[PDB]
């Protein structure tokens, strides 16, 4: 009997404020006003890795 | 006069309703609006003093 | 605005700049961890808390721009030439604007500048500034005129007063001065013998030099304000939005911590696009020159700091959040320690 147990997965990051904004500075001005977005999509990718 | 009441607030512009007392002085008194670390306004240096 | 009247000198003093002697390597770059440069939130203020704020910062280890006044040339107790710096031909762009260390060197043994083997005490010493929306040169080539209305931000009084002025400066057309032979360099200066009485400090030294190679046209407004005297390390800046420059300073509020407020609004609504220093020169006599400590210029930007707040509201601890991914760590963190 063969059996699969998935044991991980990928681990990735993301530089969201580059995802987001590609290094424009307008829309950096604007994501800023989303409180500290970026701060928690890398907190919480951080913890699942 | 007003010490304990839950009272609307126009100081200056800055609005919002809650409960003032008297206490012990924090932050830069010239400043005259103290904020906390969510961007509350948690403290007031008055013009009575 | 009446400032006064017109100077009435044939000639203007002349000026030896010689820049070799004043190209020292004294590096004192901003130290963000220590706060330097920093002028605090303006609307509010925060309590014990550690958050990260937008506004205007030098950046972590920016060594700006140093500048040193010296004292002139001598011969014994009767002073000579004056003695400076190529200050007022480096025209800098202003940008967003700049923050000013102080009298940093202050009560340590420094050089007198005009003579190397010469030691003295380091006094402090205020920064001399020309600000305008245009620049070129001068009748003989020379480079640092500003046309049309410049702001002058002129320390006078020996170091008591900071005397600000927005005006159309007019090139005078006699020896040594700008619009006339002979020209090098336009500089302030007062002279201790008879201008640093114990009592009554002349508050029209340094103005009186200025008006020596420039006359003061159309001036819109003339405005002063007072500086008591220390030796302490203080910072002075100045940035420009729709209602003005704002001149700010730690001293009126923060005299020992740094933190720099804003003091002073002018009316000064064309774009500052460039900047000078104005050499100043002290004509001391050869027997009681002074060691004056230089001062350092750093350039502001919209940088996201790292502010942390003690009881009392100052800052005291911050990081540049783009200086490098260890300090992008902290930011991203809201903390210093993760």
């Amino acid at each position: 009997t063969q059996e699969y147990i998935q044991t991980t997965i990928q681990k990735v990051t993301v530089d969201c404020k580059q995802y987001v904004c590609n290094g424009f500075q307008k829309c950096e001005q604007l994501l800023r006003e989303y409180g500290q977005f970026c701060s928690k999509i890398n907190q919480a990718l951080h913890g699942a890795n | 006069s007003q010490l304990g009441n839950c009272v609307e607030y126009s100081l200056y512009g800055v609005s919002g309703r809650g409960v003032f007392q008297n206490c012990t002085a924090v932050g830069v008194r010239q400043q005259r609006f103290v904020y906390d670390a969510y961007q509350n306004l948690v403290g007031y240096y008055s013009d009575d003093g | 605005v009446d400032v006064g009247p017109d100077s009435v000198k044939s000639a203007c003093i002349e000026v030896d700049i010689q820049q070799t002697f004043f190209d020292k390597t004294w590096p004192r770059p901003i130290d963000v961890s220590k706060a330097d440069g920093i002028i605090y939130p303006q609307g509010r203020t925060y309590s014990n808390i550690t958050i990260t704020y937008q506004g205007l910062f030098p950046y972590q280890g920016d060594h700006g721009d140093m500048y040193v006044y010296s004292a002139g040339h001598a011969t014994g107790t009767t002073p000579q030439k004056l003695f400076v710096a190529n200050y007022s031909q480096d025209v800098k762009q202003f940008a967003n604007g700049f923050v000013v260390r102080i009298g940093a060197a202050a009560n340590s043994t420094g050089t007198v500048i005009i003579s190397p083997s010469t030691s003295a005490t380091i006094r402090k010493i205020y920064p001399a500034f020309m600000l305008g929306s245009s620049v070129g040169n001068f009748s003989d080539g020379k480079m640092g005129r500003f046309f049309n209305h410049t702001l002058v931000l002129l320390p006078d009084g020996c170091g008591t007063l900071l005397r600000a002025f927005y005006c159309i400066l007019e090139p005078r057309s006699g020896n040594h001065c700008p619009a006339g032979n002979s020209y090098t360099s336009f500089a302030t200066y007062h002279t201790p013998a008879t201008d640093c009485s114990d009592g009554n400090y002349n508050r029209n030294a340094s103005l009186n030099s200025f008006k020596e190679y420039f006359n003061l046209r159309n001036c819109t407004f003339m405005y002063t304000y007072n500086i008591t005297e220390d030796e302490i390390l203080e910072w002075f800046g100045i940035t420009q939005t729709a209602q003005g420059v704002h001149l700010f300073s730690s001293r009126y509020v923060d005299l020992y911590g740094g933190n720099m407020f804003q003091f002073a609004t002018l009316p000064v609504y064309d774009t500052i696009k460039y900047y000078s220093i104005i050499p100043h020169s002290i004509r001391s006599i050869q027997s009681d020159r002074k060691a004056w400590a230089a001062f350092y210029v750093y350039k502001l930007q919209p940088l996201t700091f790292l502010l942390d707040f003690s009881v009392d509201g100052y800052i005291r601890r911050a990081i540049d959040c783009g200086f490098n991914d260890l300090s992008q760590l902290h930011c991203s963190y809201e903390s210093f320690d993760v």
